[PDB]
RNA sequence: AGUAAACUGAGAGGCUUAGUUGAACAGGGCCCUGAAGCGCGUCGUCAAGUCGUAAAGUGUACUGGAAAGUGCACUU
């Protein structure tokens, strides 16, 4: 039996979440159980968490976003802080979100900088043209460049770790799912500031899953945009929650959605 | 060119127009009464029906040519040929009878093998940005890696170390080498593999 | 592609024409016009230049870590 503790570490928008729901294949510690090998994934804030997590870690994964020009081309100074610390532990470099750059070739000039220049100790010599705060970690194993939203070779990372293990409620998933469709639909804040009460919640003469939710919001703006034209953005939701709920309690469901005011 | 677009590459294949019209699919069906509209160019000097023709062979002989002289490209090369069945002739009748199974002594086997053995996996390609060529590591084409094995033989048949021994004997003895996976042929695919991993830094670029 | 390379002839007296043999490679993206689409965007100052340069709001109260912040009430 092989065992991996394996921790995300990288900006907060890095798409450490999504990483981790890709290789475990479900939107969700992770564990991931493969034949005799056991990965442990621990997801940890952006930047205490990411400290202590480090504490228990083998191996840690360093997400950097090539698509944000702001901080691509560095490493924050509490990621390196954090690396320089726990230098022992081996760490690997995660590009993420390839596939929203133009120019593509950019990402070899990040790597150096990244990089320092230099990977699993082996320096990248690269031909030379015609003849203080670190930027960043010349310590990583291995580079990889993905793009977690569309799961491109997300599959060679988890073989990866695969690799270098060494032996040794119901109606809180409706609201989850419903929280989501909101925050798909809706601009800018309102969907943080909707409180969702399960009106009904039963079993219906055929079946099927009776479900009567109510959105609760303090504005009249805001119930504006959760009904939408003619209805049919609130409509919209419905329907798509009630098609993943589909998929999760494998049944028949009725989902109807009501909109009023916090008095 | 002479030819204009209209004008189609022949097929020299001689089987493929006596496979019977009950195994022809509506898709190969359909494929077969649209060439018979088209117009089709003449068939070069080179490829024809025989059943000895070998398109790896006339490749490596188109490689080896300098300056249009086919005639002493082609003696070369059956020259090597012959040069290889003698010496497993030779070899296979100084065997004991439980070394003799296991000698091959057809030299196209024994070509194919070797060129085989000598066709690399991955390479490296140098990239553009910043003023700075970048060496990623590749997963060659099978055109690519083909190309590679006879370029390597071929060159290293014409090193200038081996003094007034002949082009067929130098080959031969380098086939035989590389069939056996012995000979600077495989070291020089080995340099390359470790070459590339050395470098895996830029390992996922996967847009050469 | 009869292209590169190799080899012959004819001319006007380094240049013009006629032949023979005859390859290898043949994949990714741009500059720039072409084809359209969205957005943005609609500068300041001492005496004018003989100057320089490219969730969000509205009120009110307090503000002694005020390049504006917080508190209370409202609007979309
Ligand atoms: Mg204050
Ligand atoms: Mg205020």
């Amino acid at each position: 039996s092989r065992v991996l503790r394996v921790v995300l570490l990288g900006a907060p928008n890095a798409g450490k979440s999504t990483l981790s729901n890709q290789l475990l294949g479900r939107k969700v510690l992770g564990v991931i159980t493969e034949k005799e090998t056991q990965v442990i994934l621990l997801d940890t804030p952006g930047i205490e968490d990411p400290w202590k997590s480090m504490e228990s870690a083998d191996l840690v994964v360093v997400l950097v976003d090539v698509s944000d020009k702001w901080t691509r081309n560095q490493l924050s100074p509490q990621l390196l802080r954090c690396l320089t610390k726990y230098s022992q532990i081996p760490s690997v470099l995660v590009m993420n979100k390839v596939d929203c750059l133009k120019q593509k070739s950019v990402l070899l000039e990040l790597t150096a900088a990244l990089t320092e220049g230099v990977v699993n100790g082996k320096k990248l010599k690269m031909r030379q043209a015609f003849h203080p705060q670190r930027i960043g970690w010349p310590h990583f194993k291995e580079i990889f460049m993905l793009s977690a939203l569309s799961q491109e070779d997300v599959k060679t990372l988890k073989q990866y770790l695969l690799t270098q293990a060494q032996p040794g409620t119901p109606e809180e998933i409706c609201a989850n799912i419903i929280r989501e469709k909101l925050l798909e639909h809706l601009p800018q804040e309102v969907p943080y500031n909707v409180q969702q009460k399960t009106a009904v919640w039963e079993e219906g003469p055929g079946g099927e899953l009776v479900i009567q939710q109510k959105l609760l919001v303090p504005k009249e703006s805001y119930v504006k945009l959760l009904i939408g034209p003619k209805g049919h953005v609130i409509s919209q939701i419905a329907q798509e929650a009630g098609h993943d709920l589909m998929d999760i309690f494998l049944c028949d469901v009725d989902i109807r959605l009501s909109v009023k005011l916090l008095k | 060119s002479r030819y204009s677009p209209e004008f189609k590459d022949p097929l020299i294949d001689k089987e493929y127009y006596r496979k019977p019209v009950e195994e022809l699919t509506e898709e190969e069906k359909y494929v077969r009464e649209l060439k018979k509209t088209q117009l089709i160019k003449a068939a070069p000097a080179g490829k024809t029906s025989s059943v000895f023709e070998d398109p790896v062979i006339s490749k490596f002989t188109n490689m080896m040519m300098i300056g249009g002289n086919k005639v002493l490209a082609r003696s070369l090369m059956i020259q090597t040929l012959e040069a290889v069945k003698r010496k497993q002739f030779e070899k296979y009748h100084a065997a004991s009878a439980e070394e003799q199974a296991t000698i091959e002594r057809n030299p196209y086997t024994i070509f194919h093998q070797a060129l085989k053995n000598c066709e690399p996996m991955i390479g490296l390609v140098p990239i553009l940005k910043g003023g700075r060529f970048y060496q990623v590591p590749v997963p060659l084409p099978d055109r690519r890696r083909r190309f590679l094995a006879m370029k390597w033989m071929i060159t290293e048949c014409r090193d200038k170390k081996h003094q007034r021994t002949l082009m067929p004997e130098k080959l031969s003895h380098k086939l035989l080498e590389a069939f056996h996976n012995q000979g600077p042929v495989i070291k020089r695919k080995h340099d390359l593999h470790k070459m590339a991993e050395a470098n895996r830094a830029l390992a996922h670029y996967r847009w050469w």
